[PDB]
C-alpha cells in the first residue's frame, strides 16, 4: 500500500487522543487515525463536516472508526453531552453512525470499543465526513500497489530456495 | 436498467410490464434517475432475470 | 390476492440536510418497519451531506421484499417513505444475458 | 445440545413476561428466555448490565 494524506483540518477541538492500549513512547494512538475529542472534558464538540476527493487514477480506500465507549459519562467526558451522529457519505455510500456506549469485557483494559469500517472511494469522487463526536477520523488514504499473493504460515522464510 | 423496471424511472417507461424469453442488459443501463442504489441487488436482479417479464 | 409470491418494493429518502428532512417529513426521528409473516425489517433516514449526484445531494435507496400468497406486507412509517403503488409479479420463464452487440432476428 | 444456567438475576424489573402465544400453564414464554417489563406499566426500565463466562 502506499498512503496519502487526506487535508483534514480540525479548530476547536482536541486531536491527539491516546490510551495506554495503544503505547508508542508512552500512550498514543493509531498511526494513520486521530481521535477527535472535545476541546476540554465534558465540553461540547462543534458539528463538523470535512471532505476528500480521490484525485488518483485509483480507487481510494477509506477507513474511519467509531468509538461505543464503556460508559455513556466516558461519551460525555470525551465528546460532551448531547447526542453523537456520523453520517459518511459519498456518490456509492450514504451510512449514519451513532455510538452506543456500553460496558463490554474487559480487552486491552478498556472496556470501549472502536468499530472500524471501510469503503473503496472511486477516482473524482469524494468521502463527506459530517460529525459532531465519538468519530475516529482518518488521517492517510491506503491505495494499493501492484500484484502479490496473500499466505498464511507458521514457518522460517527462506531465501536460498 | 433491469431493476428500473420494478420502480420506474423514466428511462424504463417502456418496460413496466414488459414480457420476454430473452432480456438484455447494456451497460447503459440505469436502474435509477434520482441519486440512490438498490438493496441486495444483484439478487433482485438475477430473479428478474428468469422472470419472463 | 394472486397464487403467486409478489415483488413489494419500497424506498428510503437519505437526504442531505437534516433541515430538508424536517422540511419534507417534519422534525424529529423517522422509522419504516416493514412487516410481513416471513419478513420483519426495519429501516431509517441518514440525513447527511454528500457529493452531489446529478444534482441533489439527497439518496432514494430502494429495498425489496418476496410476499407470499394469502399472506400480507404491512408498512408502518412516518416520513421519509417512498411507498410502492402497485406490486410487481413475474410471468413466467426467461434467459438473462449481459451483451454489447446487435439482436439478430434472423439467426 | 446441553444447557447449563447463566446465573443471572435481576430486580427493580420484572422477570414474569408472558403472552397468550406461548402456551403452557395458561399463558407462557420460552423455557430458556425470560421476558424483562418494567417492574410496573410505564415505569422506567433501570439501565442494567449482566455478564456470563464459559
Ligand atoms: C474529474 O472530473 C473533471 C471535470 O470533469 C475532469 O477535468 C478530470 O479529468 C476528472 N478526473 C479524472 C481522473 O478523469
Ligand atoms: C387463501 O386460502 C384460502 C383457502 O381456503 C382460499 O380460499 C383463498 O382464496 C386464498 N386467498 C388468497 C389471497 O390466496
Ligand atoms: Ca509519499
Ligand atoms: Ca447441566
Amino acid at each position: 500500500i502506499d498512503k496519502e494524506a487526506m487535508g483534514f483540518t480540525y479548530s476547536g477541538i482536541r486531536t491527539n487522543g491516546a490510551t495506554s492500549a495503544c503505547r508508542r513512547s508512552g500512550s498514543s494512538f493509531y498511526a494513520e487515525m486521530k481521535w477527535l475529542l472535545s476541546n476540554t472534558d465534558n465540553a461540547a464538540f462543534p458539528q463538523m463536516t470535512k471532505s476528500y476527493k480521490n484525485t488518483r487514477k485509483s480507487p481510494a480506500l477509506i477507513v474511519w472508526g467509531i468509538h461505543h465507549s464503556v460508559s455513556t459519562a466516558e461519551q460525555t467526558k470525551l465528546y460532551g453531552s448531547g447526542n453523537k451522529l456520523v453520517t459518511v457519505g459519498s456518490s456509492n455510500y450514504q451510512q449514519s453512525f451513532v455510538p452506543s456506549p456500553g460496558a463490554r469485557p474487559q480487552v486491552n483494559g478498556l472496556s470501549g470499543r472502536i468499530d472500524f469500517h471501510w469503503l473503496m472511494l472511486n477516482p473524482n469522487d469524494t468521502v463527506t465526513f459530517s460529525f459532531n463526536g465519538a468519530f475516529i477520523a482518518p488521517d492517510r488514504a491506503s491505495f494499493l500497489r501492484g500484484k502479490s499473493m496473500g499466505i498464511q504460515s507458521g514457518v522460517q522464510v527462506d531465501a536460498n530456495c | 436498467g433491469l431493476l428500473g423496471t420494478i420502480t420506474g424511472p423514466p428511462q424504463c417507461d417502456q418496460f413496466l410490464e414488459f414480457s420476454a424469453d430473452l432480456i438484455i442488459e447494456r451497460r447503459e443501463g440505469s436502474d435509477v434517475c434520482y441519486p440512490g442504489k438498490f438493496v441486495n441487488e444483484e439478487a433482485l436482479r438475477q430473479i428478474l432475470r428468469e422472470s419472463g417479464g
